[PDB]
């Protein structure tokens, strides 16, 4: 096994192909830019290529995946909301036969640390968990779908699952959140908005955008483990590819045991697009 | 009055020299006159170490200075007579950058100059300066300030004023030298930024329902008042019910209960500039003779906790049940919180409490004796012409006793009040040195106004001195051993020396205006303490 | 509550941008909460000119700063109802290096924070900062405060209060949203050196017997009288006869 | 006993780490065991920095430590009950380089081991070493060394001793725990080239006739004698003729008011605050006045600023009386002794001076001179007791010590067990009190502090100090039981049942003029935490 820096400039392009896979592949949550590749090592097997081995540092971009967008086509998300961590994923790379493959991947994310934020800005909407336990997130993204259905005359829309949430008790209970909906299907598009009361006034907002391989994400709360193996075998796994080929030729590929974080290069971790303390994984 | 230009201003702190030719009691008074800087304002001194500008203090002819930071480092003189802190206060303010008051622009507006009457030659000393040279820092011409000229300044006939105010009272108070005025002080920080004081660490008066952010402790029994001044007889010590519904005071009832229940007043978390602190505050003890009020220090234990406790003074009920002062020296370089346990003895025999109101911490030495004379406005009028009053005796640090002989009216000149200082014999005389040679004698007539900044206190200053004699007593020093020189007082069993100190301290009128008779008593610091180290 | 490292203070005029997103309403919150700082501190505003760090301001989500200089410039968020005066001035307060009058030191001693009533996800916009972090500026801890939450913030349920002062009068106190408390002032003069405010050009109350250095002409026939306000019904306006 | 290769000698100061581990009274007696090794010698301790080798203090399996400086660094383990002063002095001592007193190479010459009643598997615990090992540093076996094994040391069966000394008298001696021995101290002195204390900044019995340097004032009426107890001094009691040296000043005549000072030499302080102990008597008049002063830099090098620091008064006890005077000094200064005369018409005698001793270090927080205790204990029934005044600590709570002169527990004992008293703050107080160290100590009554082996246990006042069920240390008008005795509120009592025995009381002078000095302090160890 060869252990491979994370500023090199085929891993760098690998990690973030690996990470547009990961994105496609995902049925639910956000596009994930690529902060920095964190470790990458490499199984060599002479002409036929190599496998690629790789733990990066990553952040939620402003897309829902059900948009389908690369993350590269996505803006940096706002700090007091981040989602940050890490992935491992196995990726099978042979750029003379034009052949490049995810293999598969598990992930570690989460909220960005609620403490570094109050720090960083006192007054910034603290994220919370989305599920049906809040029922305050729940009538704020109700709402704002009414509201939009008030606005919007052509159509009406039905709340299918809340994506996002965050709420501040400055002016009072004030409550920002991102949504999915289908018309009264697959969800149509990603809503974005808020609810907010105080004692006398009160307001509403509302904007809305309308648009296998093993592995999986969790969401973890704040302060990165990630479990992953194909299997256990010293060995390695004779796992089959010959379906990647264009003429489906027999073709199996020995998957070692995921190399371990011991082997890091000193070129490892690489240079990240936002070093930020807040969001830069450990 | 300041000179416009900001490259003529000073930074923080002023390295300063002071030359030999000044005598000690001249150095003395400097260093004493740089604390009052420090305690009213940001200005700051250090000594010198080599800077491009400073300020050399020197006893040349007269008393002067140059107006703003000269960047080559400059004079100021203080000649023979000019060592009273206002006299330093003002050639100071000169060196950073003050014109007299009397010069301002606007001038004419205020005081009337009597051009004839002013000596030949000395009409300059009088000429004012446009606004291009000057400021007013957007305040109002003040007769009250330091730097205005007294009435007779430079005039031909000694019965005849050079300067009068357009509003005639103000004939009577043009150059005040008691300290700097309250609009000096914020000239001053408008000049240079200021804020903060180096030296006012904390005070209170409980106007406000905040409490000064005292805190009441929960391990103690009970809680003081916070009493508002209302109730008939039992008013604050901060406006003695001259507001309705506005004085407040802390009040620890102690006419019911057990004995030995308790409040622990708390204050805010200080956190010191100097290894030395002085709080003092004006209390009451109406209640039981057996009710202590005890001064506690809450200190940091150097784990960022201030839990540590620390007992500093006790003080406890005698006859006299009006407000009096207190000064307790507390010695804290970390963290600290100044308390108040109110404790009550014997409720069956208290008919009233403890009660606090204006508490004033700076980061000084304590007035090393403090005495206080009960209904002085009818004590003065009662008074005959060289009648006395003898302060108790104090002990200095080095433990020389002594004390202050007050005539209430001086018989050296109507309407003046003259307070004269003397070393008493006490218990320490045997082991002492004498005659005291280099003792600095500092007497200050307190304004009592809490914070620090507001009051304008008087103070006069000398050091016992060699040259010091009489034929009274054979043309010996007059600080040689009270029992060998002084006069004998059954008054106190004790020798007095015989008394130094100015006829005419202060007039009748002047200790009337500025409040300094707050409850229509007097309160007189005394210290007294070796300056031979500035030698 | 101040922020001590020095480096994170403004350098005066702040340079500020409004941003296209914000309303008429919050941009004109925004120069009329610029206005009262003008006339209560020496803290002053400028357009943006290409400065290093400057404010922009916008109508994100919340209404929120970034706490002090961030010398890359920084956005601050006024959504909406923080179109209120007091509540823009918070955020500014933020702004120049100030945390939650709640998140001092010695907070405990003057404020419960009652735990098991906050929303489970929120405790910790109730964390304290270690006195390394933040100054007193020498001031009491202060119930007047401007950057004092008020007692039903982030709560479980609208009649329970999260936050309640220890001396119980100032249960009715704590969050006021009219203006800057005097103290506040007072912080933020120490925090910046501030001795004069820029709009303040003059006031008077006559208590001084200098009548605030005014005159009186002789062109005139006659004088005001400065006058005592002790005859029966001739009372002055600062006192009442108070 | 030390290690012979150089290279296992530590450079001062000893960085040190108290891991968590350690209970806070652990931490407060290691902290005060390092008091004694600065007072003693010229071995010091500093808080960790980052250093190649230290000792780190832990709470592990009962009392070790690896011998001489290891260059990595080292644990000492300090476990239950090890948390005594001589327990953490003897590991300490492991550490500077010393193995135990038995383990000498001559040993054999000075010891008897009875094989036969050693524990199975503790052989070698009684191993003694060669001379390429070890060094003597030319000094004899030491029955008295605190790195001794006491005789009843890994025995078989408790009734019968392990080890015993040739010479048999000093069995009773060997595996003394009151402190450093004075050869522990001078072979520690050897091996680390000590010269002299850091702590022990002054000290005058007045047995040279240049009195310790100390000088006479000319700005005075009269002179202290150095007198010649031909009436005798406190540091032979006339033992010995012609050597009783003590200053005296007469006040049963001249006039009243009439004063000496007798002024220390110019001393350097290395700390913020000394101690000024010294032993005196004032069987003069009650209006006599024996005033302690500092005469301080003036800050211009010139020693001549005084301060008044305290003043002494007669009671009918006209003994020698045991005098200390916390000093502030952290600039060069003389202590002073004004001795002054009040109305010597009503004097038949004078003010006494003798035993000075400066220390930088606190003064002893509480301090009980029990008279005649030979005497005591000879009046006094098992279970019988005596009770201290009431002392005060710094933070203000009201405190003693009960003394049981003949343990109940156990013939030929004392008990000493501290109390919380009621006092005058108590109602501002925290309660319960905890987290204070008590500090017990029979002083040793030598002048000099190395000659001294003072004997000293040393607890903290915890919750877990309940007794059938609330905390001991909770506010004693409400947990403790009534003295009409002071008007106070005394709490149940605290300490060691045998604390030290009578037969080693009557050694080593701890009752030097036939009278018991008993120390206290009890002072917050809250911040160790
Ligand atoms: C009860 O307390 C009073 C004084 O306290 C006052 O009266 C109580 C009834 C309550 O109303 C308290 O709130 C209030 O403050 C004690 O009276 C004082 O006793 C002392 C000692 O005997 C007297 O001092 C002496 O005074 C003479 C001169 O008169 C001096 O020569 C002495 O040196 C000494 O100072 C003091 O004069 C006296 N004051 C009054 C007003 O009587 C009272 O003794 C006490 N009673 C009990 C039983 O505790
Ligand atoms: C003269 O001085 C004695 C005490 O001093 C001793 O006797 C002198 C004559 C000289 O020989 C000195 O060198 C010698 O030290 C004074 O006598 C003492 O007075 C006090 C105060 O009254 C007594 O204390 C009280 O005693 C009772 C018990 O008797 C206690 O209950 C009290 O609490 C309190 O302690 C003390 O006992 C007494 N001592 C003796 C031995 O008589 C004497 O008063 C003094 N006389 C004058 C006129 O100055
Ligand atoms: C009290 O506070 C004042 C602000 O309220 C300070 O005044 C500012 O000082 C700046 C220097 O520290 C001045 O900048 C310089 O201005 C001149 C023109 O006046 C330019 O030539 C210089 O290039 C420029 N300096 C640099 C490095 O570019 C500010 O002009 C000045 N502002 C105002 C409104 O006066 C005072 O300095 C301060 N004084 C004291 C004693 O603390
Ligand atoms: C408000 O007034 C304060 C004084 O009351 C100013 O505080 C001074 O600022 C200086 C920098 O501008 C500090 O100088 C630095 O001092 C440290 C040591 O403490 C040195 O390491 C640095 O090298 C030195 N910097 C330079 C450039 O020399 C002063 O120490 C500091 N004084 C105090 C008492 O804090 C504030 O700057 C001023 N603030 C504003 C916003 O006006
Ligand atoms: C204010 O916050 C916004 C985020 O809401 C920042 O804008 C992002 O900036 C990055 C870098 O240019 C882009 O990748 C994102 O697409 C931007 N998002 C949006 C919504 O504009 C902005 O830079 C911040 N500005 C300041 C001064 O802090
Ligand atoms: C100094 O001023 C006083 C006061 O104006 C002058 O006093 C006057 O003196 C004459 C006699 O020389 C008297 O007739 C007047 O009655 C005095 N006036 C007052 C108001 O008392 C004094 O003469 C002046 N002297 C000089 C040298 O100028
Ligand atoms: C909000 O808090 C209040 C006060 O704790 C709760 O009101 C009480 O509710 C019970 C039933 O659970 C009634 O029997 C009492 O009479 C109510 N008291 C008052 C003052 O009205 C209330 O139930 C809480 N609500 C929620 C949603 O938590
Ligand atoms: C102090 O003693 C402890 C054992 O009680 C040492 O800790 C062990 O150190 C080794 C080597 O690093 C580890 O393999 C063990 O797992 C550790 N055990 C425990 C219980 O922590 C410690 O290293 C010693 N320290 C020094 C400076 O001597
Ligand atoms: C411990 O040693 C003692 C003293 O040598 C032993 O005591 C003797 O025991 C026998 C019975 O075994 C008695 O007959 C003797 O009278 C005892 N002698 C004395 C002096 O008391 C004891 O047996 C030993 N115990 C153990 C457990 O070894
Ligand atoms: C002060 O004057 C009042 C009368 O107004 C009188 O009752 C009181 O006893 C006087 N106090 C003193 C100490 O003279
Ligand atoms: C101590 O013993 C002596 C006899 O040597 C006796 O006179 C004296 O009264 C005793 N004193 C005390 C305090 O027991
Ligand atoms: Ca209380
Ligand atoms: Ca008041
Ligand atoms: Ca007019
Ligand atoms: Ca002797
Ligand atoms: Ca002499
Ligand atoms: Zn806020
Ligand atoms: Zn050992």
């Amino acid at each position: 096994l060869l252990s491979r820096g994370c500023n090199d400039s085929d891993v760098l392009a690998v990690a973030g192909f690996a990470l547009r896979d990961i994105n496609k592949d995902r049925k639910d949550g956000y596009v994930l830019r690529l902060n920095r590749v964190n470790d990458a090592q490499e199984y060599r097997r002479g002409g036929l290529g190599s496998l690629f081995y790789l733990t990066l540092d990553v952040l939620e971009t402003d897309c829902h995946v059900l948009r389908k967008k690369a993350w590269q086509d996505c803006g940096m998300r706002i700090f007091f909301e981040s989602v940050y961590g890490q992935c491992k994923a196995i990726f099978y790379m042979n750029n003379p036969s034009r052949v490049l493959y995810l293999a598969a991947y598990n992930c570690t994310l989460r909220p960005v640390s609620k403490k570094k934020i109050y720090m960083t800005c006192p007054d910034c909407p603290s994220s919370i968990p989305t599920d049906s336990s809040n029922h305050q997130v729940l009538e704020a993204a109700t709402e704002s779908l009414a509201k939009y259905n008030n606005e919007n005359t052509s159509k009406q829309y039905s709340l299918f699952k809340v994506t996002r949430a965050s709420s501040q008790w400055v002016v009072g209970p004030s409550y920002f959140v991102e949504y999915l909906i289908k018309e009264s299907s697959v969800p149509v598009g990603l809503c974005k908005g808020s609810l907010t009361r105080t004692h006398w006034e009160k307001f509403v907002s509302v904007t809305c955008d309308f648009f296998g391989p093993r592995g999986s994400v969790q969401y973890l709360p704040d302060l990165f483990p990630v479990h992953l193996d194909l299997t256990t075998n010293p060995q390695g796994e004779t796992l089959d590819i010959s379906f990647l080929f264009l003429e489906p030729m027999e073709e199996k590929l020995v998957v070692l045991p995921f190399p371990k974080e011991k082997a890091r290069t000193a070129e490892c971790p690489g240079p990240a697009q936002n070093a930020s303390p807040l969001v830069l994984p450990p | 009055n300041g000179l416009r230009d900001p490259n003529t201003r000073w930074t923080f702190p002023i390295p300063y020299i002071l030359a030999d030719n000044l005598g000690l009691n001249a150095k003395g008074a400097i260093l004493y006159a740089f604390e009052m800087f420090r305690l009213k304002s940001c200005v700051d001194f250090k000594p010198y170490e080599g800077e491009s500008s400073y300020i050399i203090f020197q006893q040349f002819d007269g008393c002067w200075s140059e107006v703003g930071d000269q960047h080559v480092g400059q004079n100021i003189s203080i000649g023979q007579g000019c060592a009273y802190k206002a006299i330093i206060e003002h050639e100071i303010l000169h060196a950073l950058g003050f014109y007299h008051e009397q010069s301002r622009t606007d001038r004419d507006d205020y005081v009337n100059i009597w051009w004839d009457q002013i000596l030949s030659g000395y009409q300059h000393n009088f000429d004012t300066y446009d606004d291009s040279l000057i400021t007013d820092l957007n305040t109002p011409y003040d007769y009250e300030s330091l730097m205005h000229y007294q009435p007779f300044s430079f005039n031909k006939n000694a019965s005849v004023p050079t300067i009068t105010a357009k509003i005639p009272e103000f004939n009577s108070i043009i150059g005040q030298r008691l300290d700097f005025s309250a609009i000096d002080l914020e000239r001053l920080n408008r000049m240079y930024n200021c804020t903060t004081t180096h030296t006012l660490l904390d005070h209170c008066t409980f106007e406000k329902a905040n409490i000064c952010g005292m805190i009441q402790g929960t391990r103690d029994d009970t809680d003081w008042a916070h009493q508002d001044s209302a109730q008939a007889g039992e008013v604050d010590h901060t406006l003695l019910g001259q507001c309705t519904g506005a004085g407040y005071f802390m009040q620890f009832s102690t006419s019911s209960g057990s004995a030995e229940e308790a409040a622990l007043l708390e204050s805010r978390i200080l956190y010191p500039k100097r290894k030395q602190q002085c709080l003092q505050f004006f209390y009451k003890m109406t209640g039981s003779p057996s009710d202590r009020l005890v001064v506690w220090v809450r200190r940091d234990d150097s784990t960022g906790n201030v839990r540590k406790l620390v007992k500093v003074q006790t003080f406890q009920g005698d006859d006299d049940h009006n407000w009096k002062i207190a000064h307790v020296v507390l010695k804290e370089e970390q963290k600290f919180r100044y308390l108040f346990q109110g404790t009550k003895g014997d409720p069956q025999n208290s008919t009233g409490g403890i009660y606090l109101d204006d508490i004033t911490l700076t980061e000084t030495p304590c007035p090393t004796g403090v005495w206080t004379v009960r209904n002085f406005s009818q004590v003065l009028e009662n008074t005959s012409k060289g009648d006395k009053l003898q302060s108790p005796r104090f002990y200095n640090s080095e433990g020389y006793g002594f004390g202050v002989t007050l005539y209430p009216n001086s018989r050296e000149s109507s309407g003046y009040l003259r307070l004269a200082f003397h070393v008493c014999s006490g218990e320490n005389d045997a082991i002492l040195e004498w005659p005291v040679e280099n003792r600095q004698v500092i007497i200050t007539i307190l304004d009592q106004e809490p914070d620090v900044r507001n009051r304008m206190s008087s103070s006069m200053v000398f050091t016992t001195s060699k040259s010091h004699t009489s034929p009274a007593i054979n043309d010996t020093v007059i600080w040689d051993r009270p029992s060998r020189v002084g006069t004998y007082h059954t008054d106190c069993n004790c020798f007095r020396s015989i008394d130094l100190g100015w006829s005419g301290f202060i007039s009748h009128q002047m200790l009337k205006r500025r409040s300094f008779l707050k409850n229509d008593d007097l309160i007189i610091f005394v210290d007294f303490e070796d300056i031979t180290h500035l030698s």
